[PDB]
Order: C-alpha cells, then structure tokens, then sequence
DNA sequence: CAGTCCCTGTTCGGGCGCCG
DNA sequence: GGTCGGCGCCCGAACAGGGACTG
C-alpha cells in the first residue's frame, strides 16, 4: 500500500537490451528456487516475448557464507538512468568514512523488496533464467518491487532510511553510516570489540523494521605504494640503462626528474654487464630523485565530476599493482596486492579478487566505483569472472593488452 | 469469431509508422491454386477473415512446397511490416544436443500438427496483417484476408509460441515434476524413469492436457519404438548419432558449392572426429561472386578426400552419466587448426568439435590452446553446465612456465598431461638479465614518411657494426630490420638494446607463427640461439650505443 | 603542438549448415 | 522458393585506439 517514486529514463535512451551469457548448474538451480520463492512473495512475476528489454542474472556466495545470492548484471541499466540518482535523491558523501579505524559492511538489500517500483519501469527490470542443454525456453521474469542491485534503489529508499537510521544516528552521533547499493558502511573509532557490538545493535535495530551480514574493513591501516629505486652498491651498464628507462617514465608524473647525469654514465658503446663506476654528480642525481618520488604529486585532487579510472598490473609471484586516477600521471592512490586467493595458481581469482579490493576502497574514499583497465583478453575474462565474484556491485571494465615496458611500479 | 483457449499476447508497431501498403507480387498458376485450397480452408477453421476496403494495408505472398508431403506451405513476405513492428526478445537462448540426455527409462517424441495455426494472434494487430490473393486472371479484384493467428513468416510468430507453449507445459510440469520435457517450438521430447506402463498413462495424459488447449497430438507423428528421431538425430536406448549428412560432388566447383560443403562439414564435426576445413575455406578468401566456378587446389582436393573418407564408417555418440567426470582432450590438427572430443568413458565419445580461429597476426601455440579451451568450456556449460577436466598436449612445466611470466592474465582449469604429439611447447626463452660474456647489440631503425626508405643497423661494444639501406619501409618495419640483422651477425648469446617499444612487445609475446615475413624470419633466428636477453631504453636521451646508432640510421 | 599513418584488435554485415 | 526466429562457422569491410614522428 506504499506509493511508487515515479522515474523515467535519460532523454532519448531505450532500455537495456543484452543478452544472458551461459550458467552453469548450480546457478540456475539457485535461481529457479530463489525465483519461485520470489514469485509466491510477490516480488517478481512472469512476463512474455513482448518486452524487448532484458539483462544478464547469476547467482554468487559472498566470502564464508553458504547461502546463494541473486544477482543482476544492472550496469547497462543504470548508465541508462543516471541522472534520477545524482540530480533528483543524491546521497552524499562523508569524507570522514575512509578515516575511521574499522568499518563493516552489511547486506542490506533484503529491505528493498518491502517498497513496490514504478509500474511504467517494470518494464526495464526484465531477465531470463537460462536452462541447461537449452532444455526449456527462457524462463523470464521481472521486478514488483525495488530490485537488488539498481542505482535507483538506495535513492527512493533514502527517504525511509533515515527516519530507521535516525533512532540510531542520534543515540550514537560519532558514528558515521553511507548506504552505497545494496551494502551498509558503518564506521566508527570504537575499540574492535564494542564495535562489533554496536553491529549487533544496529542488526536488530533494522530487524525489528523488516531485514544480515558482516565484513570487516580497516581503512586508516590502507597504504599507497609509492615508487621505489633500487638501492645497490654495484651498478652495471644495464642496471644504470633500466634505471634511466624508470626514471623517464616517472619524469611525466614528477616534473623535477632529471637524467642528464646518468646519460653521461652512457657514453661510451659498453657492454651491459660491464660494472660502471658512478661520478660525483650521478650520485647526488640518483638522492635527489629518490627525494621527489617521496614527496606527493603537485596538483593532484580529486573532482567530483570526472569519472573514476583504475589500472592493474600483474607483477608475477602473487604481486599486483593499482593505480587510480582521473586524469592522466595525476594518480589519486597507488597500492599493491599481495598473497591473494589463488597466489600462485590462478590469475582470474586474484584479478578478481583485486578489482573487489580496489573497487570497495573507491567506495570508501570516494563514493564512487572505477572503470577498470584489466591485463586480461575479453575471452579469458567473460568466461571465468562470475566464478570468483563475492559482491553485490559490478564496476564497470576494459581490456587492455599493454607489454612491460620498464617496471615503473614494482621493483 | 470464436475465442481461443490460450492467452493472447499484446503487440504493438513502433511509434510513428504505419501498417505495410506493398504490392503483390505475380504468381505462378501452380501456386494460386495450391494458395486459394489453403486460404479457402483456414478460413473455415477461423484462422484467416476477409476485409472489405477499410483495411488500406497489403502485403506480399506465396507459398512453397513442403518436405515429403504433397502438401504446401503457406508463407508471408512481412519485410516491410517487420521493419515497423515492434522489437522481440527471443527466448530460444540456444539448440539442444543429445549429449546433455540423461538415459531414461521410457522416451516418447510427438510433433503438433501446424504449430503456428493452434496459437491465437492479438486482436489490435490483425488490421496490419492485410495481403492480397491474385487470381488467376490479372482483372479480378482478387480476395483480400487478414490473419487472424501467427503468420508463418512474421518475425513476432516463434517467439509467441514458444512463450504460450511453456506456459501450457507448466500446470503439467508442476504436477508432473520428474517428467523431463525437452521443449523446442512444437516437438517434445517425453522421457521418465517410471515404468512403461505408467509411462504411456502420463502419454495420454499429455495428450489430453495439450488437447483442452488446442494442441493435436496425431497418431500419426507419434513415436513410442526406438530408435526416435529428434532434432536431426537418432535415439537409440544405448547411443545416438546424426542422421546421415549427404555432401555435393560436382565436377565444376561454385563459391556457393563450397559453402554448403563447408557448412555441412562443420555440422559433422560435432561426432565425426578429426575434420578440417582449413584448406577449403582458404578458397573462399577475397572471392567476388557467389556463383563464381573455383578450381579446387591441389591442397583442397586432399582435405575433401580425407572427410569423405571419414563419413564412410559410422561414428555414434553417447548419453550423459551425472554420476562420472566429464573429459575434454585437445590435439594439434594443423597449423592453426585444433580438434577436441569430450567424453566420460574412453572412445565412448559424447561430442567433438574443432577450434581454427587465428586471432592477432602474432601467436603462439600456447595462444591458441588457451582460446580453444575457452570455446571448449563455454560450449560444455551450455550443454552441461560444468566444466570438464581438461587432457592437453602441453607439459605441466610448459604450461607454468608460461602464465608465471606473462604479462596478461591467463589461466587453465584443472587439467592433466597427456603425453599426444605433437606437445605444445615454448620454442625459445629470453633471458631475465643480461649474458656474461655476450657481445651487446645496440639497434635502432629510422625511415622516412615520404620517401618509404630508411636505414637499420647496430652498434657493439666490441667495435663491430652494420647499417644496410632499406625500400618501401616504415619506421616500424626498420626497428624490427635492426634487431634481425643483430640476431644474424652474432653468435650464439647475444644482448641486444633496442629503443622501439613495438619491437620489444611483439618479441617479448613468444610468438611462434605470424602473418608478417619479418618476423618469421626472426622467429627462426630465436630459435637457434642459446640464450637471448632483450632490454628498451629511451630514445634521444644519449644513451650508450643507442644514440650512436639513431644518429647512422638517421637518414 | 595537433596532424598524420603504421599497426593491431574489434565489431558487424552476409553467405551456408542445422532445427522448428 | 526467395518468410520468420534461434545457434554455429568463415570472410572482408568498417570501426577505433594507441605510438612514433612532424608543421
Ligand atoms: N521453412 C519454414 N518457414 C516458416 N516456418 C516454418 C518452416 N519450417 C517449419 N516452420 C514452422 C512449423 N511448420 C509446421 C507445418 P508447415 O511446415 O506446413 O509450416 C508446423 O507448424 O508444425
Ligand atoms: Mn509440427
């Protein structure tokens, strides 16, 4: 008995219209339980050939919990409507969340099945659960209510969220909450102990207004990795070479390198392994550059227009570097990824698992979630990522084939 | 106008364009009458109704024989109202295979007789379904119809139906769970594990629920004996094939020949193992005409042999057993060519299949394994939904040796060694630091824009050195001339700093086969080396040798 | 500097097969 | 005959995006 949030779509832009990739057994067999469940609930019905609209569903286990989630691949769908959720019910930001020392996130969109949706914008909601060896045609359905995974879901949902948050907001006004998708950040400077407690207060607090979760995350303990040299007391023609090589590179991001020292190191036609001695001014060429690489970029901050861009290189034995910037070798944040899931034996598990690190620092930081540059062909990766995926959001992505040039990032 | 038993569907046009107002096109006497007997008799049954001059819409049509029957087939030219109507998602999101079946006890197949014409069409649409019958003399005003179910022909009728008959099925499915009922447009494969007694009961019981609804089940299309036909295929209780795949043999070979002999032959390879269309799809390259006769080539002419003698024995496949693994394994056909064959039990093949695809100029046989896996493992799980285990020609260490250092992101699924010629095997490695005792090649290449010449050499830190000239060059194929001639002129450890990135990325992919000579020929010398160490350095900076060289190859 | 072109990878349009 | 839809393959042509060099 709720009344709809009307929404339209972006001028001149008709719905979605991609197709569902293959599932495996599993899956289907958790969506067509899930989905007949949802069905008697009231939260979906069946629907025909008529719609021409339709997006990709799959099915995940987040990180320790046996239970299936359904999940809808919503990206085309909320590039289609994106100024409902930043213009009309935008949701701010607090710039105090990425400074707290421990925050936990909760599954929150359970309570988005109580708010019915638009009944003009049902008709976009629309997916279709495969069968397996194609046994039966697709069995399709769409959302009664407000679906999980949607941009415009937290946003017609704000207005009762707060008035459930404010009972809460007020008893403990030094805690800081965002509602990002279907997933509840909660931080807060209490000792690891009570602020476990506090969870469960607020887990009952949401239960008693019709809701589980629980994933730890320490943000002031996050560090950047910053670019390093090596240190040696022996240089060859080729350490000296690759030395260069590294410092051109970064000489883009800080416009104090220089190399005009050691090129005269490279005078003569040597050999690579021959041992250089280094002069006098090569030296102090070699500690002044170590000192600008420790000293911030000049001119880097963030701007809440422009959209957020992620790269990712793979540096072998289980390392991984990021970098995420706006505009390009201004970089907001570096970092590396060590000893993941899958270290040594699976690539597409740690790409996997670092674009899931990556993208919940975004949120954290910044509210907002990466396009990603992945070091992956487009067939290696649209066959195995769904295996790995344990989040309730999917950012979006780019594949991109770009040779070692000279480790810039990685020693 | 009665009302029919099953729910209609609500088409609309897209906004802004009007019904179809075309001309009919001229028909031949043999077809008017064969038009007229069928216009006249659905039109008794309430499928088609006549329409006075309010209707200004038309359409084409015509009619063409049906496949061993003496019967014909009523078709509809809706090309211009299919443009205006309305977009369909579709539903068949793929064909079944019999190797996804799972033996059953008791298998019963059944087709509905005119599928299209049991399925009611929605009301405000049939206005725009409006076509014209020409007589047999050109004066006659001639019968003007309108239909009044799903046109064969209209591109909204399949995904209709097949909607409307899962939504018949579901009332019979709910209460029938452990009834497995393939469901693919109007045939319905029936299979159950309950016994032939009661198996025949759930038949007929089929038989009356698809009857309350207006779906006939003839007698007549009725199977209940082993072996069935179904889907192209014949169902034995034990195994399953193809039904036999007839190949043209003309003396004077069309464009069009080879397609439908090429065609035919990908259909094959889904059981009849070790096919190869390499060499006949390599006359089908920058050809003009579809009718164009093409002379077969000596090589093309022996791969057609090979595959007609591989349709003389007879290949069967197998059902899908839940209870033991799945197996892929992948051989080394060709150059550029791969075939697989899944089973469960040896020999006892449940499909094969090929992989050819050439993707990039530079690969590597690693490369292509990694792309045929992948199209092995999307297949499967479209037809079984898991991921077999995976037997490859390619050693553990290979294959580690591999991944660990590759730059991009790549993986296998659990597989194991199968020791099958020939292995798939990295030709060379380059080293990781530079070789003691190496002589030290510094190489750039330069060219000119306008006058496609340019200069490629190298200077050494043993005094040797080289530049050559070079004719309708680019910058891109000079880089790669310099490292070439540093690879011929030194000995078998070799260092080499060049400051081409294009050069250094090619290389550093381990390719074994590429569309470019240059690099074949650099290939080739790679492989004869013991040990090779590539390194990049900026161009321009005075850099050692390298600045040297740009400046005699700077012309 | 913006303007290229050199090279490489992708996307789509168009034939046949197969099924109904 | 020259209808629709699905899925598969192979080809070329069109599209596109990055890297070196140039007015
Ligand atoms: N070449 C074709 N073009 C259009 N539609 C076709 C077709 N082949 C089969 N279908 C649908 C099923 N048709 C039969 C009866 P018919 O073969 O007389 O149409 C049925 O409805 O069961
Ligand atoms: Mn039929």
């Amino acid at each position: 008995p709720i009344e709809t949030v009307p929404v339209k779509l972006k001028p001149g832009m008709d719905g979605p219209k991609v197709k569902q990739w293959p599932l495996t057994e599993e899956k289907i067999k958790a969506l067509v339980e899930i989905c007949t469940e949802m069905e008697k609930e009231g939260k979906i019905s069946k629907i025909g050939p008529e719609n021409p609209y339709n997006t990709p569903v799959f099915a995940i286990k987040k990180k320790d919990s046996t239970k299936w989630r359904k999940l809808v691949d919503f990206r085309e769908l909320n590039k289609r409507t994106q100024d409902f959720w930043e213009v009309q019910l935008g949701i701010p930001h607090p710039a105090g969340l990425k400074k707290k020392k421990s925050v936990t996130v909760l599954d929150v969109g359970d309570a988005y099945f109580s708010v019915p949706l638009d009944e003009d914008f049902r008709k976009y909601t629309a997916f279709t659960i495969p069968s397996i060896n194609n046994e039966t045609p697709g069995i399709r359905y769409q959302y009664n209510v407000l679906p999980q995974g949607w941009k415009g879901s937290p946003a017609i949902f704000q207005s009762s969220m707060t008035k459930i948050l404010e009972p809460f907001k007020k008893q403990n006004p030094d805690i800081v909450i965002y509602q990002y998708m279907d997933d509840l950040y909660v931080g807060s400077d209490l000792e690891i102990g009570q602020h476990r407690t506090k969870i469960e207060e607020l887990r009952q607090h949401l239960l008693r207004w019709g809701l589980w979760m629980g994933y730890e995350l320490h943000p002031d303990k996050w560090t950047v990795q910053p670019i390093v040299l090596p240190e040696k007391d022996s240089w060859t023609v080729n350490d000296i070479q690759k030395l260069v090589g590294k410092l051109n590179w970064a000489s883009q991001i800080y416009p104090g390198i220089k190399v005009r020292q050691l090129s005269k190191l490279l005078r003569g036609t040597k050999a690579l392994t021959e041992v250089i001695p280094l002069t006098e001014e090569a030296e102090l060429e070699l500690a002044e550059n170590r000192e600008i690489l420790k000293e911030p970029v000049h001119g880097v901050y963030y701007d809440p227009s422009k959209d957020l861009i992620a790269e990712i290189q793979k540096q072998g034995q289980g390392q991984w570097t990021y970098q995420i910037y706006q505009e390009p070798f201004k970089n907001l944040k570096t970092g590396k990824y060590a000893r993941m899931r899958g270290a040594h034996t699976n690539d597409v598990k740690q790409l996997t698992e670092a674009v899931q690190k990556i993208t919940t620092e975004s949120i954290v930081i910044w509210g907002k979630t990466p396009k990603f540059k992945l070091p992956i062909q487009k067939e290696t990766w649209e066959t195995w990522w769904t295996e790995y995926w344990q989040a309730t959001w999917i950012p979006e992505w780019e594949f991109v084939n770009t040779p070692p040039l000279v480790k810039l990032w990685y020693q | 106008v009665p009302i029919s038993p099953i729910e209609t569907v609500p088409v609309k046009l897209k906004p802004g364009m009007d019904g179809p107002k075309v001309k009919q096109w001229p028909l031949t006497e043999e077809k008017i009458k064969a038009l007229v007997e069928i216009c006249t008799e659905m039109e008794k049954e309430g499928k088609i109704s006549k329409i006075g001059p309010e209707n200004p819409y038309n359409t084409p049509v015509f009619a063409i024989k049906k496949k061993d029957s003496t019967k014909w087939r009523k078709l509809v030219d809706f090309r211009e109202l299919n443009k205006r109507t309305q977009d369909f998602w579709e539903v068949q999101l793929g064909i079944p295979h019999p190797a996804g079946l799972k033996k059953k006890k008791s298998v019963t197949v059944l087709d509905v007789g005119d599928a299209y014409f049991s399925v009611p069409l929605d009301e405000d649409f049939r206005k725009y379904t409006a076509f014209t019958i020409p007589s047999i003399n050109n004066e006659t005003p001639g019968i003007r119809y309108q239909y009044n179910v799903l046109p064969q022909g209209w591109k909204g009728s399949p995904a209709i139906f097949q909607s409307s008959m899962t939504k018949i099925l579901e009332p019979f499915k709910k209460q029938n769970p452990d009834i497995v009922i393939y469901q693919y447009m109007d045939d319905l494969y029936v299979g159950s594990d309950l016994e032939i007694g009661q198996h025949r009961t759930k038949i007929e019981e089929l038989r009356q629920h698809l009857l309350r609804w207006g779906l006939t089940t003839p007698d007549k299309k009725h199977q209940k004996e082993p072996p069935f036909l179904w889907m192209g295929y014949e169902l034995h209780p034990d195994k399953w094939t193809v039904q036999p795949i007839v190949l043209p043999e003309k003396d004077s070979w069309t464009v069009n020949d080879i397609c439908k002999l090429v065609g035919k032959l990908n259909w094959a390879s889904q059981i009849y193992p070790g096919i190869k269309v390499r060499q006949l799809s390599k006359l089908l390259r920058g050809t003009k005409a579809l009718t164009e006769v093409i002379p077969l080539t000596e090589e093309a002419e022996l791969e057609l042999a090979e595959n007609r003698e591989i349709l003389k024995e007879p290949v069967h496949g197998v059902y899908y057993d839940p209870s033991k693994d799945l197996i892929a394994e992948i051989q080394k056909q060709g150059q550029g060519q791969w075939t697989y064959q899944i089973y469960q039990e040896p020999f006892k093949n449940l499909k094969t299949g090929k992989y050819a695809r050439m993707r990039g100029a530079h690969t590597n046989d690693v490369k292509q394994l990694t792309e045929a896996v992948q199209k092995i493992t999307t297949e499967s799980i479209v037809i079984w939904g898991k991921t077999p285990k995976f037997k490859l020609p390619i050693q553990k260490e290979t294959w580690e040796t591999w991944w660990t250092e590759y730059w991009q992101a790549t993986w296998i699924p659990e597989w194991e060694f199968v020791n099958t010629p020939p292995l798939v095997k990295l030709w060379y490695q380059l080293e990781k630091e530079p070789i003691v005792g190496a002589e030290t090649f510094y190489v750039d290449g330069a060219a000119n824009r306008e006058t496609k010449l340019g200069k490629a050499g190298y200077v050494t830190n043993k005094g040797r050195q080289k530049v050559v000239p070079l004719t309708n060059t680019t910058n891109q194929k000079t880089e790669l001339q310099a490292i070439y001639l540093a690879l011929q002129d030194s000995g078998l450890e070799v260092n080499i700093v060049t400051n081409s990135q294009y050069a250094l990325g090619i290389i550093q992919a381990q390719p074994d086969k590429s569309e470019s000579e240059l690099v074949n020929q650099i290939i080739e010398q790679l492989i004869k080396k013991e040990k090779v160490y590539l390194a990049w350095v900026p161009a321009h900076k005075g850099i050692g040798g390298n600045e040297q060289v740009d400046k005699l190859v700077s012309a």
